[PDB]
């Protein structure tokens, strides 16, 4: 009530301090080979657990082949939180990142 | 997957103020009650606590006492729970603090 | 004595509610919580108002529709913090409650509070001068200090609250 | 791990500490006292090591939580020791602080103004102030009360300057290079602390101590040359209660120094450090789950502790009853002080007391616990067989036999797109490929398909995709443990896995007849795998996170160039190299039939190899007298 | 725990820093075999332009700025190097330790900047002299090592595994010392 | 020499942030190199 | 029951509670009932309408 | 391949204590499923085909009144070739407690075999 009120506003002040804004981010604009496989992996766990699919299924029954099809038309609704070694982070969505 | 998900994965229960894996345990309920998960280290005896009827639980001994309900289940390997048992015999306490408190 | 608590809750979120995330917090963690007893709230949770997901990135406005949910590394379920205003009916000791008669026995007085919640008044709480008449037909009544059968309201004071079973129970005495 | 059973809380940090005696009395389930383990009729004795309060044991419920053997987590108990004994993990450092301390004022013998200096240099090193501890040495009976002000004022000044200039949190900064200067300074502290003649506060000597090894302690004879300072001031096995009766008083006078010696991170908990932390008045027995019989060696080491613990209790009965008897009962009680010490030595450390393996030796070396059961583990959903060479497999695949394709299985949660190919798979059953061996229901249930006929098994194919009967499971779905298809992924792995390309991710392609794993020739340059009876491990990952990595990240087509030099390590080896010298000769000419048979025999458009949906060809090299295609022109149109 | 960070700056798992850039240039060993094969790539200009597609990457990257500083140091270094390396007030960082090479086009290593401009000086051959240097500077940038690479394992698997094939000491006792 | 480093840890009262891959297999975290070097965050449409 | 799919992980209290009168309760129970009507809680709507009638009129 | 194992019913006793375990069948309700393998003397038939799970001897126990068996603990199916009666030398002529059984296994040359 008063202790958790102070515990929460500290925890959200650091996580804003660790946030790097969108026009002040200076990492790579490419989706790496490590970011690409986890985007395909985490989305395919969602498609297998009845998430709404943003692409026409052409008889694709493998959830990892559907997520490779959502990545082509840039429909995967995920965001990469690229951590810096300070503990700070940068938020890149999959639609902003380019492949290969 | 190889070193944790397909060998000795377990969702063991952890106290949030002890940070100890091998303390908390299922309470022995009354008739019609539910068996909650509850802590042994940071609890207090009912003879020692001079209460609101919901923080009070009981062993299978017949020892009923009121204490730590701050607990949660954390996915660990099981071999960590044996590491705590080999270290607490030596007298080494491992405080596994969890992030949502 | 319905009171308002604002809370904060760390919940899960399944991928079927990735298009409607406020729906998924209601149907998983809130709609199984109405008309039950919750320990960290204080009493019986009636309902809720004002569910707002705390966004992950703090650089977003409160006006923003899109919010970020931190997916578990192992499982596709997402986790989030939420604020919601629960309304909770809490009984405490020394308080006076309006009752409705449901059980007239020679052991307890099983009555209902606000047409939903059970309560009881034990035998040793009933004093000496309030005697009971038997019913060989079908359930009698306790003759009071002035000689009339009880009906309608029965204003008693709370002795103890028993939430341990399925529903809440309120123990109570009949003195001042 | 089930992907539909998440976990909310995660461990963020760990920190190492010592069980005090108040905790493990409140922590404990039931203290146990007699050194017998199980009596007759097969049931264990109550009050002993196998106890029903410490856990379920051999079809008998737990006396604490009331659960059977499959669900009781085990519970710790404690045994009482009548004397506070040494902890053999800390006798190497207790004897450092047992020495270096005067036995009169109970400070250290080193001067209190310089003991104040290390307590100010080690406070700055708790924070990220590795620089300012050297500037502290530049700060240089009445003036020592002001020198200890100027040193302590600079420490408080430099902390609040750095903590406000965004540099060091109140949790302290602790990198590698401040762990260097800290360990160097504490070694500097412990070195000149021991080398002291007299206490610099009360100027007289103190009798020196002798370390017999472990299990004992001795003080030495104070010399007649320097007893005279002990009169102008105005050998013996000492007890373990006599050692604690000094180090209590030592660690109270000098709390401000050992508060920073025994803490790397700044002590936000404000716990006082104590000398009881170096002894262990109360052992902790492990739960009965972790000492089941093979009896077990930890029950044998705890037996001799409890066997001595009743002798020394009965030896103390005569001390309540009482001069010839007083002389013999106390030279035999003191013989029991060393033995109950020597037991808890041998309980923890088998080398500091042929022998029974102790608690330390279950942890130390290879064939231990960190290297044998934490960094390396036995795994499920895995396999091992001899490999045999195989062409006609598409170089990113493995050839799995039917004896492997039936056992190994994968959890497919049912959806709208699964229920055509996963209803047919659950009809086939456990002994038909592609089949299914189980169905995991919504509520975490598990229905084995082995003992079911074809009529019951087709009935569960329609119960497979149903709306959930419960609100608490309204968002889950059933998971069919299907067999491994030809679209799955596999980690092949040959020992010794000396580089990362010796553990690659292959696609699968089953074979219907032969009982061995089959590997293409372009993979033998990476695994160092000739086919002379060599066998290699096959791992089958069980979720979509690990499937997306052994196809995209640890794929075998990704690993063409080794990272040692950048050179390729994949290619053809013996007969393909000799055939291409013959095929690309100038003598090789092929007619219209021999040309088109070699091209379709290697392309096969129906297996997804060409890019044109029609095999295009070239005009022949020679047109007349009859058309011929040279072997340079095979590999052109290939 | 030693890995490439997102600063292109390889460092330990606890945050302490090993090298400020991987090898001095942060290019991948498995992506550099044709990076200085310049005459191979001039024969395959119209084939490599299809696999990088430089027209679909201008909207996100800074083409021009790192090429301004690419000439402030190249013209500076040729004017110097008459003296040895204890005199050189270098006045400038290299173009790679100042601009991020994964983001800024033309921010390359100094050997690659010299070996390109030495190749492209000697011989003179529908691709001209300046359409080709704007493709090797983009082949370099895709050859950058990815942030997150387990470098310290790879660096230590590339020394132990070549030691399998093994008047001063020599061999595996020399690596032992 | 596990218990020589164990006693140097517990005498120093040493807290560790579980950063090394050796300490993320003892306690079962995700490894901070490669695929665990970042978080994945889902964009949900409604408030 | 008693799963992270059912209960929150950790449940807190942001602020101290203060008591409300019947006008706040009835305006809530004419909005919480309205936007839920317009499933196990379908039996719990009836137990809320047993409370809704006791603060307006008579049963 | 010819594999031989010795079934011995006397390696849990010493010093003249009576033979609690006799070869053959007793008189309880033992399941008649395994008349396909075992003869009336408890010993298996010569030439029968035995896979993992089949009994290779039947013996009656006196402290349990239960004709237990011993099963074939090998995952490679064999054929019982010879069954010996090792009789023990004593002046008081003892009932048998030792039987050696020999198997044979078809090692048809499979793939993976080394020539
Ligand atoms: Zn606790
Ligand atoms: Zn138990
Ligand atoms: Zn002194």
């Amino acid at each position: 009530p008063e202790d958790f009120q102070q515990h929460e506003q500290i925890r959200r002040k650091t996580l804003k301090e660790k946030a790097i804004p969108k026009d002040q981010r200076a990492t790579t604009p490419y989706m790496t080979k490590y970011e690409r496989a986890r985007i395909l992996g985490t989305r395919a766990l969602q498609i297998s657990m009845n998430a709404p699919v943003f692409v026409d299924l052409e008889g694709e029954t493998d959830p990892l082949r559907i997520a490779m099809k959502e990545l082509a038309e840039k429909k995967i609704p995920l965001v990469i939180r690229r951590y810096l070694p300070d503990g700070s982070f940068e938020d890149w969505s999959v639609e902003e990142l380019i492949v290969d | 997957d190889r070193l944790l998900n397909s060998s000795d994965y377990t969702q063991a229960s952890v106290c949030r103020e002890c940070g100890s894996i091998l303390t908390t345990q299922q309470s022995v309920p009354r008739i019609g009650s539910i068996s909650t998960v509850c802590c042994r280290r940071c609890s207090m005896r009912f003879e020692d606590a001079k209460i609101d009827d919901s923080q009070i639980w009981e062993d299978g001994q017949g020892n009923k006492f009121v204490g730590g309900n701050e607990t949660t289940t954390v996915a660990i390997p099981f071999v960590l729970k044996y590491l705590d048992s080999e270290l607490s015999a030596m007298g080494i306490r491992l405080r596994y603090n969890v992030e949502p408190k | 004595c319905i009171v308002r608590v604002p809370i904060a809750l760390y919940v899960s979120l399944a991928p079927m509610y990735l298009e409607n995330p406020l729906q998924g917090v209601m149907k998983q963690h809130l709609n199984p919580l109405v008309m039950k007893y919750n320990n960290k709230v204080g009493g019986v949770v009636l309902g809720y108002e004002g569910l707002k997901i705390l966004d992950a990135d703090p650089l977003s406005k409160e006006d923003t529709s899109e919010k970020l949910i931190k997916i578990t590394p192992d499982t596709p379920f997402g986790f989030t913090w939420c604020h919601v205003n629960l309304y909770v009916w809490q009984p405490q000791v020394g308080d006076v409650l309006e009752g409705y008669i449901f059980i007239q026995s020679a052991s307890h007085i099983g009555l209902l509070i606000h047409d939903a919640f059970n309560a009881s008044i034990k035998k040793n709480n009933i004093p000496v001068d309030w005697t009971f008449v038997h019913n060989d037909v079908e359930l009698g009544h306790w003759v009071d200090s002035n000689g009339e059968p009880i009906d309608g309201k029965l204003r008693f004071t709370v002795r103890n609250v028993h939430t341990t079973g399925r529903v809440v129970s309120v123990d109570g005495t009949l003195i001042s | 791990m089930d992907i539909s059973k998440p976990v909310g809380s995660e461990i963020t940090s760990v920190d190492f500490g010592i069980l005090t005696a108040k905790e493990i009395r409140n922590l404990s389930a039931k203290q146990i006292t007699n050194p017998t383990v199980l009596d007759n009729l097969g049931h264990p004795v109550s009050g002993g090591l196998y106890d029903l309060a410490l856990g379920a044991f051999l079809r008998n419920l737990c006396s604490t939580c009331g659960l059977d053997e499959k669900f009781c987590p085990g519970h710790q108990g404690h045994i009482e020791l009548p004397v506070p004994c040494y902890n053999p993990l800390f006798f190497n450092q207790l004897y450092i602080y047992l020495r270096a301390s005067c036995l009169f004022c109970h400070h250290f013998r080193l001067k209190s103004v310089e003991v104040h200096r290390y307590a100010c240099k080690l406070r700055l090193l708790q924070y990220g102030l590795i620089d300012e501890s050297y500037k502290l040495d530049e700060i240089t009976s009445t003036l020592l009360n002001e020198l200890k002000s100027k040193r302590s004022e600079y420490v408080d000044m430099a902390i609040a300057k750095a903590l406000s200039d965004g540099r060091t949190t109140e949790r302290g900064s602790f990198t590698a290079t401040v762990n260097d200067e800290r360990k160097k300074l504490v070694h500097e502290f412990h070195k000149k602390l021991l080398s002291r003649g007299k206490c610099d506060n009360c100027g007289m000597f103190s009798p020196k101590f002798r370390k017999d090894g472990f299990t004992k302690i001795f003080e030495t004879a104070l010399n007649e040359k320097q007893i005279t300072n002990n009169r102008v001031k105005g050998s013996t096995y000492i007890l373990s209660t006599e050692v604690k009766n000094i180090l209590d008083t030592v660690f109270r006078k000098e709390q401000c120094v050992l508060q920073y010696v025994f803490h790397s991170r700044p002590n936000l908990s404000r716990k006082l450090v104590k000398a009881d932390s170096f002894f262990m008045d109360v052992l902790v027995v492990p739960p009965t789950r972790f000492r089941l019989p093979s009896e077990n060696s930890q029950n044998q080491l705890l037996s001799k502790v409890l066997t001595t613990s009743l002798l020394i209790r009965d030896l103390n009965d005569d001390l309540s009853k009482l001069l010839e008897d007083r002389r013999v009962i106390f030279s035999r009680l003191m013989n029991a002080f060393v033995t109950i010490q020597n037991d808890v030595n041998a309980f923890i450390d088998s080398t500091k007391a042929v022998p029974i393996p102790g608690v330390k030796q279950a942890l130390e070396k290879k064939e231990g616990l960190f290297r044998k059961h934490m960094m390396g583990k036995r795994v499920n959903y895995a396999a091992r067989s001899v490999i045999s060479p195989d062409p006609n497999i598409e170089t990113n695949e493995i050839g799995v036999p039917p004896v492997f394709a039936v056992k190994l299985t994968y959890p497919e949660p049912v959806t709208a797109y699964n229920i055509a190919e996963l209803r047919q798979a659950v009809i086939n059953g456990p002994d038909k490929w592609p089949g299914a061996t189980q169905i995991q229901n919504e509520d975490g249930s598990l229905v084995s398909l082995i003992g079911m006929s074809v009529e019951q098994r087709k009935a569960l194919a329609n119960q497979l995709l149903t709306p959930s009967s419960n609100v608490s499971t309204h968002t889950l779905n059933k998971k069919v443990y299907r067999h491994i298809k030809n679209r799955d992924v596999v980690l092949m792995n040959r020992q010794p896995t000396l580089h990362k390309a010796s553990m690659m991710g292959h696609k699968v392609r089953v074979l219907p007849n032969e009982k061995t794993l089959r590997l293409h020739y372009a993979n033998t340059g990476a695994y160092n795998a000739d086919f002379d009876g060599d066998e290699m491990n096959m791992h089958f990952p069980q979720n979509e996170n690990a499937r997306a990595e052994a196809l995209n990240l640890a794929n075998t087509d990704s690993q063409y160039l080794t990272p040692t030099s950048g050179s390729p390590v994949r290619g053809l080896i013996q007969d393909h190299i000799s055939a291409g010298v013959w095929l690309t000769s100038k003598d090789s000419f092929f007619t219209r039939e021999q040309y088109q048979q070699y091209i379709y025999g290697c392309i096969r458009p129906e297996d997804g190899h060409t890019t044109r949906s029609k095999i295009v060809t070239l005009p022949p090299t020679i047109f007349k007298p009859y058309p011929l295609w040279t072997g340079k022109q095979i590999i052109t149109t290939v | 725990g030693v890995h490439v960070s997102y600063d292109n700056s390889i460092r330990d798992a606890d945050g302490t820093l090993v090298q400020f850039m991987y090898g001095g240039d942060a290019i991948d060993i498995t992506k550099e075999s044709h990076m200085t094969q310049f005459e191979f790539c001039l024969d395959n200009y119209y084939a490599l332009l299809k696999k990088y597609n430089p027209s679909a990457l201008i909207e996100h990257l800074d083409v021009e700025s790192a090429l301004k500083y690419s000439k402030k140091t190249l013209k500076y270094r040729k004017k110097h190097s008459k003296e040895p390396h204890y005199k050189q007030s270098v006045k400038y960082d290299p173009v790679l330790a100042k601009y991020n090479p994964a983001k800024y086009l033309g921010s390359v290593s100094e050997n690659f900047q010299d070996k390109l401009e030495s190749f492209l000086d000697k011989n003179s051959k529908g691709v001209n002299e300046k359409k080709f240097r704007a493709l090797m500077q983009l082949k370099y940038m895709r050859s950058l090592i990815n942030p997150g690479e387990a470098v310290g394992i790879i660096a230590s698997q590339s020394v132990g595994e070549p030691s399998t094939q093994m008047n001063v000491t020599l061999g595996i006792p020399r690596l032992r010392e | 020499t596990t218990c020589q480093f164990l006693t140097k840890a517990v005498l120093d009262n040493e807290r560790e942030q579980l950063d090394s891959p050796s300490a993320r297999i003892v306690v079962g975290k995700l490894n901070n190199v490669g695929t665990g070097s970042f978080d994945v965050l889902a964009k949900v449409p409604n408030a | 029951t008693a799963t992270t799919l059912n209960t929150p992980v950790v449940i807190h209290a942001t602020q101290l509670p203060q008591h409300v009168s019947t006008d706040e309760v009835l305006q809530f129970l004419e909005s919480f009932i309205d936007e839920k009507e317009n499933t196990n809680l379908s039996s719990s709507i009836s137990q809320l309408k047993r409370i809704q009638r006791d603060f307006k009129g008579l049963p | 391949m010819y594999k031989t194992e010795k079934v011995d019913l006397a390696l849990n006793r010493n010093r003249g204590d009576p033979i609690t375990q006799h070869f053959g069948f007793g008189n309880d309700e033992w399941p008649k499923e395994w008349l396909e393998k075992l003869d009336e003397d408890g010993l298996p038939y010569i030439g029968t085909y035995v896979e993992e799970g089949d009994p290779i001897c039947a013996y009656f126990d006196d402290t349990l009144n239960k004709t237990k068996i011993k099963t074939y603990h090998s995952s490679e199916p064999a054929y019982i070739e010879e069954v010996n009666l090792i009789g023990d030398e004593s002046n008081k002529f003892q009932e048998l407690q030792t039987v050696s059984i020999k198997y044979r296994i078809r090692r048809t040359p499979q793939i993976g075999d080394k020539f």
